[PDB]
């Protein structure tokens, strides 16, 4: 019976996808940016014992 | 032919409400015209306004007035307290400013 | 440089200038074209005849060459034209415009 | 109600040989269908 | 008028030289291979409607060939352009480095000694 | 492999295929003669394809399915209605005679792709050399009007140039009387309509232009109705006749290669019928013709090209 | 249906879409192995690995 | 003509073109145009007709005056220093003939006279090979020499053939006059930035090849030469007439399509060298050319004309012909603004 | 910002993959979904802006013009299904594409980084819009429209774009921030005064200024409902957002600039309100009351204030809202009586009451009765004018009283006296014009309780 509802609203994805997808590379484009991650004069901070980067 | 072309004639623009009397003027398909209303009231009206509004209203102060208004009243309590002047002319120090050693 | 070169090089100029300033005839359009290469023949010859550079003493025989291609050519042209005319007159060339 | 289309005077605008016919350019005609001009009577 | 045909030790026609082998290729991944399947995608969808075909779904295998050529000449073409960037760098830098008198380094003011005119708003 | 240059160049040759009975037949002749039974008897006695006269509907029977389409979608006029009001002010006349015209050129295209195809021979009832007769009839009835008539010479000098005409020309002749006591004896309520002037200028269009005409370039025989019904004559009067007189022996490798080119893609022997000359009569307004394209593209298989359509049967698309 | 020849009948001409298939496929495999010598190839020679 | 004489005519046409691009003896390119101009004739002239001929005389005495003047102006070079190399020329007179000489060869103003009629009196096929292919080898021998050419002389040149090139085809119901005075415009802005840059002039060589292949595919497909008749179009192929109108666009130079990185690469390479009165004047005068194809495009795709009856007719017969490159043309002369970067790898 | 930009190209394959009775659900409930999700936008942050990556950044500046963009693509959508029903399938998908095309390419040119790519979005934009105009325009001038919308905008941006390249030939670079951080003083020179009126005057016809309008009036008219909504929304800010950038490398120099620009903007503001007593077309008064607004947004972006900016930004928003609604009104008759002569259908408050309530509240919010943003907008921008100098007021003042002599004149005309004895075909109001209505009136009556996300980077 979802045979053919899935055949004519498989459409209605493609925009979440879309959202999901933007949100993933706008992650992997902040990979990019961390030259100066905690190393500005204002933020720069000692590690927690635990943690290995302030942000990501 | 008295006449200079073969043409359709202007049709008469047709009233939804004819076949449909309750029509919400969306679609000429009832189903349709009903579930368009539908999902624009419930996303622009339930979803977009209420929501978008309630989200707009607690959004958090990332621009740091209520940290402006801190650190002002901390500035006011010290230099009220010492018989500093509550402001300076000055934004920089002069002793890091290097003027030109002649003006004449 | 010597008269010589100057005359040939004025021969050029007055066979460019009759093939640009056109009359009725075609022919004689196609004969000042003719003229040019006959003028750059000798203008290429003295040269390398001057500077004794032995192995262009070919290059005119091949300019002979291509000129004659030319000739031939205008003249399959010419043919064309008077079987739509009966004359060569470049005035009846003007169906096309700008 | 229906959006305007052009219709046959609108269209014989772009059917002359030029645009904007002056006087001189009135009297030329657009070319033949196919290339194809008809022959001259120039007999020999 | 033309900068880099003469560079010297340059074979005519070989679209890719040696030297280009000491740089990282591009990823396949790369935004710009997959905009060339993108390119190769859209002559396919022309093609079937130019040929009064069901646009999305009639050929595909031609399909497929199109985005593949598409891909396979856009990585190449990555590949030289990449070479020629990587050429210009090069060439600019060594220029630098054996003409100190014409690139010289002076010293830097601070802002605090630098005198700059102020225009007032008003 | 499609024939093409290709083909040309390695092989097939179209003069290597005519056998002597090539010879392209026309059997003309005035309304409701005898010319059909003629033409399908001539046809069968000598083996050739016969094509019956083409009509409005003619296009539709070579594409898709040779099923008739609306009159709507195809032609947009009605001889029955040419036959009650010849001198309507919607253009139904000209509108009828340039649809047909038009027909009898793709069926000229047809019959002269199968002939150098395969090498039999074609026989037809009328052509795009023989049609204007009707039209110079329309012209003294006062049925189209002058414009339609240079209209109609345009569209012909630009496409009947373009091929051979017919080997043998055959006109079959009926008097006028004779005419209307077989139209009467038809039945047909709408023939009964058409005037003795309408069939004399008929004839006299065909006795003093077609025939003289075409004798210049043809061999044309003549036959009475009564000596019609003689196929065994006929057939023997045109195997005996020599085909020296026309284009057809000045023609080589060369000029069929060009012909057979153009005599398949129907599109270009179509291309001059459709010149932007607007009369009234065959303009057809944008709003009209957008609504009617769209109808047309709404047939069961006319939406894509004939391999593509999968509402008639259509497989392995996603493959093709 | 349809009246005549229509040289696209059900069956799809089998060659030709094999033709196209296998060069695709072959375009693909040269273009990974080409990738996979153009890293090994890069790496040598500004030793990364 | 026998298909194996007209593969032969266009192989020797193409072998011409290659041997001017591949000489480095004047000799030898000289001997090239003549070969490409003995095998040109006869493809002008092969659907037979007065107009053809016509044009095809006219094409002859136009490129045989321009090859009598690159002969002088060789002979003149080899006088002042016996040098066959096409390297960079001696002589400034004997520059000057040979750029005047190379620009009567292509087409530019003022020696554009030639352009419109020739191209109207052709088929579109031989129209599409003259505009495209046919300037390709002036085009590489103006990129051998063009540190020699005088600027001065060059500009002029470029911008009369612009400003030309839009004037004239403001004017112009037939379609392939329209193409001809685009091409007048186009060889006038690669002409502009020779003497900066020959990979701007490739780049917008390649480019213009792109989209006037395009055109001349769409315009062979829809088989219509005037306006009037390829307003007839949007009723037999919609899909035709709106990828044309696209193409129309990009021509145009409009941002995204991959018309506008051409005049963009253009005018920021002239930046570079203190010109900015020229690019200005060049864009500003480029929006002449895109009034006319908007034109073109309003009267074809974005209105519907009144169309004929004996169109029904056609709706029943596909395309028998169908062209491999054209889809591939299309997408090049629209979506590729994006790859702008890649031209580095034209120098 | 991606997040953004891929669910909106996203919507293309959506709706060429619909069904036929679908496509309009679907786009609208995803425009919705897109404009809820770029409402996180609004989160700015004070010092500096929201920099996502190299090429796309965000400010508060760019943030409410985005929302407004992405809040305007279902309005559009929904006031187009009307009177595109009788088109076909396919046309109804290349109309909504053009719609999306627009959109994308406007998302884009607001949060672009660097200033080649701004203006290369910035044309972009032109070609749906013209697209849209010329082929679902109504009438015969719309050809002539689309003819003027496109040569008066390509005749300014041509020489911005030399002024951009130059510039990056000498900077080095035009990225925004480093053209803000390294900027440098222009000279008083004739090459200083010709680049400041390349770099101004392509935005300058974008407002349009007065004297460069002619296009606006013909553009706005023979457009479809979406194509005038989109156009006067957000179209003409375009202009607005352009100087608010490229001022930051134009100073000293437009301390004597902008006179001309200033005494343009105030005589033709009471020039265009004067306009607006005087028009039989409902739709040309409303693109005449868009040239006075855009007039007073000239003079304060061209006075160079904090408060002039803010009140730039706020009257920017305020009047895309009221416009967009004001169009979507006197759609609502044409489509009843198909004319836009305005004193064919009067007393229609008689008729049709909501709507006549839609009318009024919209004609107060044209008018900028308080506390509503388009007079937060205008009373800061009269302000920062009155510290220009002080006789500005006079000007000023009386444009305020023209506005709203024209203003209730529309509405008086059209909703009051006697209704029109032979029209009798006025039909109750559609559910989809009351909330298309409703959709533009309470954002923008809701932006009140929140100004400060309004007004921009000087707040
Ligand atoms: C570029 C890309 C596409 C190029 C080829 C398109 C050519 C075409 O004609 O399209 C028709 C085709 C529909 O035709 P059809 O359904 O076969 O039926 C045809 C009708 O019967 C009737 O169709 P028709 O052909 O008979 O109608 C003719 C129509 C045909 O004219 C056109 O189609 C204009 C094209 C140029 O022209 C007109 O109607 C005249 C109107 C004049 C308007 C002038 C403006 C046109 C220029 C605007 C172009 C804008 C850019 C392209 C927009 C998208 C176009 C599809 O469009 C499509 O459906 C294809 C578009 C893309 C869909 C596939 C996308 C991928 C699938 C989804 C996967 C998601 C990807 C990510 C995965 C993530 C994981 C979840
Ligand atoms: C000030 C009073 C405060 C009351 C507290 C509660 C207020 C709740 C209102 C909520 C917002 C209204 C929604 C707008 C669209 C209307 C919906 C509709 O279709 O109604 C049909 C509905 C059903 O009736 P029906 O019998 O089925 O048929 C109706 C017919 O169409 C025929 O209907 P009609 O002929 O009876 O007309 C309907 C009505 C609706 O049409 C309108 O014109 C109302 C819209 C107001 C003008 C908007 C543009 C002007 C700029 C002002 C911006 C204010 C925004 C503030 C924040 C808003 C937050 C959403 O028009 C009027 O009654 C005359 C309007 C004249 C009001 C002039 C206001 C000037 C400034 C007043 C103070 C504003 C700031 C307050 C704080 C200041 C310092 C303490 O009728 C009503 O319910 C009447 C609406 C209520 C009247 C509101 C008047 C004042 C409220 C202004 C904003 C509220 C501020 C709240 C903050 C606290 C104070
Ligand atoms: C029709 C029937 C009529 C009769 C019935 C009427 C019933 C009563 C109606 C009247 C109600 C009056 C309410 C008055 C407002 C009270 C609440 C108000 O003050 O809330 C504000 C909050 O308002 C919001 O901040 C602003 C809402 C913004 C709405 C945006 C809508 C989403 C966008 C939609 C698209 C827009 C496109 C164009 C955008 C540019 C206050 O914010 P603030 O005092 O600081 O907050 C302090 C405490 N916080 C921080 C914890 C919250
Ligand atoms: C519309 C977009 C442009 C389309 C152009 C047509 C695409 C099809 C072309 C087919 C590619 C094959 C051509 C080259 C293959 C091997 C030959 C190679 O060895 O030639 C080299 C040359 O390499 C070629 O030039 C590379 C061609 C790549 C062109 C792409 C640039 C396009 C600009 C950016 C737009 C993005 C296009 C997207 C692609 C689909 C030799 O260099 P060299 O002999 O020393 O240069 C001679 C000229 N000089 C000396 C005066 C400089
Ligand atoms: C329909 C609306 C369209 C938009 C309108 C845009 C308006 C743009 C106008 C530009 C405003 C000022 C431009 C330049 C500033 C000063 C201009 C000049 O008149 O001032 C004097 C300039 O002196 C002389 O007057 C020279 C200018 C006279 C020659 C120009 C022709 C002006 C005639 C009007 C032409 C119409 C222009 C608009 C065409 C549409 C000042 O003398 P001086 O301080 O010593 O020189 C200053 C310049 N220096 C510093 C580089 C040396
Ligand atoms: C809707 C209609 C809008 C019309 C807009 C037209 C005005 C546009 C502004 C001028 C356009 C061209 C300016 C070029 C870009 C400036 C870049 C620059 O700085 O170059 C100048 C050069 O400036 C110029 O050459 C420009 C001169 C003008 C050339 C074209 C004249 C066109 C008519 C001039 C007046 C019209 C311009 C204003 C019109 C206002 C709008 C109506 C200096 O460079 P250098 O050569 O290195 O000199 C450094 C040492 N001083
Ligand atoms: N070119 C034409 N124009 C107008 N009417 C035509 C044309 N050709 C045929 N007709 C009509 O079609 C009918 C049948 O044609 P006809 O050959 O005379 O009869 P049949 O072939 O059945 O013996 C006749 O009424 C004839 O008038």
């Amino acid at each position: 019976n979802v045979l053919q509802i899935v055949r004519d609203h498989w459409v209605h994805i493609l925009v979440p996808v879309g959202f999901v997808f933007g949100c993933y590379l706008d992650r992997r484009s902040d990979e990019k940016l961390t030259a100066f991650r905690n190393k500005s004069l204002l933020f720069k901070r000692e590690l927690r014992p635990n943690e290995e980067v302030t942000w990501k | 032919p008295t006449i200079r072309l073969q043409e359709d004639p202007d049709p008469e623009d047709e009233n939804l409400y004819e076949k449909n009397p309750d029509s919400h003027g969306y679609d000429k398909d009832p189903i349709v015209d009903l579930w368009n209303m539908r999902v624009v009231f419930f996303f622009g009206f339930s979803i977009v306004l209420v929501l978008g509004s309630t989200f707009v209203a607690y959004l958090p102060d990332y621009r740091m007035q209520e940290w402006a208004r801190r650190e002002a009243e901390r500035l006011v309590k010290y230099r009220e307290a010492n018989g500093l002047p509550l402001m300076e002319s000055n934004c920089f120090d002069p002793n890091k400013i290097q003027l030109p050693e002649d003006e004449d | 440089m010597p008269l010589v070169y100057m005359n040939i090089i004025m021969a050029f100029a007055i066979a460019l200038a009759g093939l640009l300033m056109y009359r009725s005839h075609l022919m004689s359009s196609l004969l000042c074209l003719e003229g040019m290469m006959l003028s750059l023949f000798i203008m290429s010859t003295l040269i390398i005849l001057n500077t004794h550079f032995t192995l262009a003493n070919m290059m005119p025989i091949i300019l002979l060459v291509f000129a004659a291609c030319e000739a031939a050519l205008g003249l399959s042209l010419l043919v064309m034209v008077s079987n739509t005319y009966g004359t060569d007159y470049v005035q009846n060339l003007n169906l096309l415009q700008c | 109600a229906r959006q305007w289309q052009p219709d046959v005077e609108w269209a014989e605008q772009f059917g002359g040989a030029v645009m904007y016919p002056t006087k001189e350019t009135a009297h030329w005609k657009p070319p033949p269908w196919n290339d194809v001009d008809p022959p001259k009577d120039t007999l020999v | 008028m033309t900068m880099m045909s003469g560079r010297p030790g340059r074979v005519p026609l070989q679209f890719l030289p040696n030297e280009a082998r000491s740089l990282p290729p591009p990823k396949l991944t790369d935004p710009r291979l997959v905009y060339m399947g993108f390119l190769g995608y859209c002559s396919g969808l022309i093609d079937n409607a130019i040929r009064r075909r069901p646009v999305v779904s009639a050929g595909l295998h031609r399909q497929l060939l199109y985005v593949t050529s598409f891909v396979f000449f856009g990585y190449y073409l990555l590949k030289r352009q990449d070479y020629m960037y990587a050429l210009r760098d090069h060439d600019m830098f060594a220029y630098v480095k054996s003409h100190p008198e014409d690139f010289p380094e002076k010293d830097k003011k601070t802002y605090g000694e630098i005198l700059e005119e102020f225009h007032p708003v008003r | 492999l499609q024939y093409g240059p290709l083909a040309f160049v390695l092989g097939e040759r179209t003069t290597r295929k005519l056998t002597e009975t090539s010879k392209v037949i026309t059997v003309d002749g005035n309304i409701c003669s005898g010319k059909g039974r003629l033409a399908r008897e001539i046809a069968e006695k000598l083996g050739l394809r016969h094509f019956p006269e083409a009509g409005i509907h003619y296009a539709d029977s070579t594409t898709g399915d040779g099923k008739p389409l609306d009159v709507q979608l195809s032609g947009n006029c009605s001889l029955e209605k040419f036959y009650d009001d010849p001198k309507s002010n919607d253009g139904n006349s000209y509108r009828l005679q340039s649809w047909l015209y038009a027909s009898r050129l793709l069926q000229y295209a047809d019959a002269l792709e199968h002939l150098l195809s395969t090498g039999q021979g074609v026989v037809l009832e009328r052509s795009i050399y023989s049609d204007f007769v009707f039209l110079e009839a329309m012209y003294r009835q006062g049925f189209i009007r002058k414009q339609c008539v240079e209209h109609y010479n345009e569209v012909k000098k630009v496409t009947a140039c373009e091929y051979l005409p017919p080997h043998v020309v055959v006109y079959v002749d009926v008097p006028v009387p004779e005419i209307q006591s077989r139209i009467q004896k038809k039945g047909n309520p709408h023939e009964m309509k058409i005037t003795a002037a309408y069939l004399q200028d008929i004839e006299n269009a065909y006795k003093k232009t077609f025939l003289p005409e075409m004798s210049e370039k043809c061999e044309v025989l003549q036959y009475s109705a009564r000596e019609a019904e003689d196929a065994e004559k006929v057939v023997e009067d045109i195997e005996y006749l020599k085909c020296d007189k026309g284009p057809w022996p000045d023609q080589d490798d060369r000029t069929f290669h060009r012909l057979r080119m153009l005599v398949q893609n129907k599109l270009e022997v179509l291309n001059y019928t459709t010149i932007p000359v607007y009369l009234p009569e065959i303009t057809i307004g944008a709003h009209q013709s957008d609504r009617v394209f769209q109808k047309f593209t709404e047939l069961p298989g006319r939406k894509y090209s004939p391999g593509y359509n999968e509402d008639v049967g259509d497989k392995w698309i996603w493959l093709k | 249906k349809f009246y005549i020849r229509e040289p696209p009948h059900g069956s799809p001409d089998w060659l030709k879409v094999g033709l196209t298939l296998g060069t695709s496929v072959f375009l693909w495999i040269y273009l990974i192995k080409q990738h996979k010598e153009d890293v090994l190839e890069y790496k040598r020679r500004n030793g990364l690995e | 003509m026998n298909p194996i004489i007209y593969t032969t005519l266009i192989m020797t046409v193409m072998s011409g073109t290659m041997l001017v691009m591949i000489s480095s003896h004047w000799l030898l390119i000289w001997i090239g145009f003549e070969m490409n101009l003995l095998a040109m004739i006869p493809v002008l002239m092969k659907n037979f007709n007065p107009r053809a001929t016509e044009a095809a005389t006219k094409y002859f005495l136009t490129q045989a005056t321009a090859s009598m003047m690159l002969m002088m102006a060789i002979i003149i070079n080899l006088l002042y220093s016996g040098q066959w190399t096409i390297t960079k020329m001696f002589n400034p007179v004997a520059m000057t003939m040979m750029t005047m000489a190379l620009a009567m060869k292509l087409g530019l103003s003022p020696f554009h006279f030639w352009v419109p009629e020739v191209t109207q009196g052709i088929s579109l096929q031989a129209g599409l090979l003259l505009l495209t292919w046919q300037k390709l080898a002036p085009l590489s021998v103006l990129c051998q020499i063009s540190q020699s050419i005088n600027p001065n002389l060059m500009l002029t040149m470029a911008m009369l053939s612009i400003l030309i090139g839009g004037w004239g085809g403001l004017n112009q119901t037939q379609l392939r006059k329209i193409m001809a005075y685009s091409s007048i415009a186009h060889m006038g802005w690669m002409t502009a930035v020779l003497p900066y840059n020959t990979t701007m002039t490739i780049l917008n060589l390649l480019i213009y090849i792109t989209m006037t292949l395009a055109m001349f595919m769409l315009l062979i497909h829809s088989s219509a030469t005037t306006t009037l008749s390829l307003s007839h179009t949007w009723n037999k192929m919609p899909v035709i007439t709106s990828l044309m109108m696209v193409t129309l666009l990009s021509m145009g130079g409009l941002p995204p399509l991959s018309g506008f990185m051409p005049k963009w690469m253009i005018i920021q390479e002239m930046t570079k060298n203190e010109s900015i009165i020229m690019p200005t004047l060049m864009a500003m005068t480029a929006l002449l050319n895109l009034y006319f194809y908007m034109r073109l495009a309003y009267s074809s795709s974005l209105t519907m004309f009144p169309s004929t009856n004996n169109m029904k007719m056609k709706w029943q017969f596909e395309h028998t012909k169908q062209m491999k490159l054209l889809p591939t043309m299309i997408v090049l002369s629209t979506l590729v603004l994006p790859m702008t970067p890649a031209l580095s790898s034209l120098n | 910002m991606l997040k953004i930009i891929i669910p909106t190209t996203m919507l293309l394959p959506m709706t060429w993959m619909s069904k036929h009775n679908m496509i309009w659900i679907n786009a609208t409930v995803h425009s919705l979904l897109i404009s809820l999700i770029s409402l996180s936008l609004l989160n700015q942050l004070g010092e500096n802006s929201l920099n996502f990556s190299l090429t796309f950044f965000s400010d508060s500046l760019s943030a409410p013009l985005l929302v407004l963009t992405t809040w305007l693509l279902p309005l559009m959508l929904m006031a187009s299904q009307s009177h595109l029903s009788k088109e076909t399938t396919t046309r109804k998908k290349l109309y909504i594409t053009m719609l999306i095309l627009l959109q994308l390419f406007l998302i884009m040119t607001f949060t672009a980084t660097e200033l080649i790519l701004f203006y290369i979005l910035f044309e972009a934009t032109l070609v749906p819009t013209l697209i849209i105009i010329t082929r679902w325009g109504n009438q015969t001038e719309r050809l002539n429209a689309g003819l003027y919308f496109l040569f008066y905008t390509l005749a300014g941006s041509l020489p911005l774009l030399v002024a951009l390249v130059y510039i990056q030939n000498t900077t080095g670079s035009l990225n925004f921030l480093i053209i803000h951080y390294w900027s440098h003083p222009l000279s008083n020179s004739w090459s200083n005064i010709f680049m400041w009126l390349a770099c101004i005057m392509a935005f300058m016809v974008k407002m349009p200024l007065y004297g460069l309008h002619l296009w606006l009036p013909k553009a706005h008219v023979e457009a479809p409902i979406a194509g005038s909504m989109v156009l006067a929304a957000v179209l003409l800010k375009l202009g607005g957002y352009g100087m608010m950038r490229i001022t930051t490398i134009l100073n000293p120099l437009t301390n004597y600039m902008a006179y001309p620009f200033l005494m343009l903007s105030m005589w033709g503001m009471i020039m265009t309100s004067s306009i607006c007593l005087r028009q039989t077309d409902l739709k040309s008064l409303i693109a005449y009351s868009s040239v006075s607004h855009m007039a007073l947004v000239i003079v304060a972006i061209m006075i160079q204030t904090p408060w002039s900016f803010m009140g730039a930004t706020a009257l920017m928003i305020a009047h895309g809202l009221t416009s967009s609604m004001l169009f979507c009104l006197a759609n609502t008759n044409y489509e009843r009586v198909h004319s836009r002569t305005m004193i064919l259908a009067r007393g229609l408050q008689t008729l049709l009451p909501l709507m006549a309530t839609w009318w009024l509240v919209a004609s107060l919010t044209n008018l900028a009765l308080p506390p509503s943003i388009n007079l937060i907008g205008e009373l800061f921008i009269i302000t920062a004018s009155f510290s220009w100098s002080n006789i500005t007021i006079i000007l000023m003042g009386m444009n305020m009283m023209i506005t709203a002599l024209y203003s209730l004149y529309m509405l008086i005309t059209t909703q009051r006296g006697k209704y029109t004895h032979h029209i009798n075909n006025i039909k109750p109001s559609f559910t989809r014009e009351n909330a298309l209505m409703a959709l533009h009136i309470l954002p923008l009556l809701l932006l009140t309780l929140n100004p400060k996300m309004i007004l921009g980077p000087l707040y």
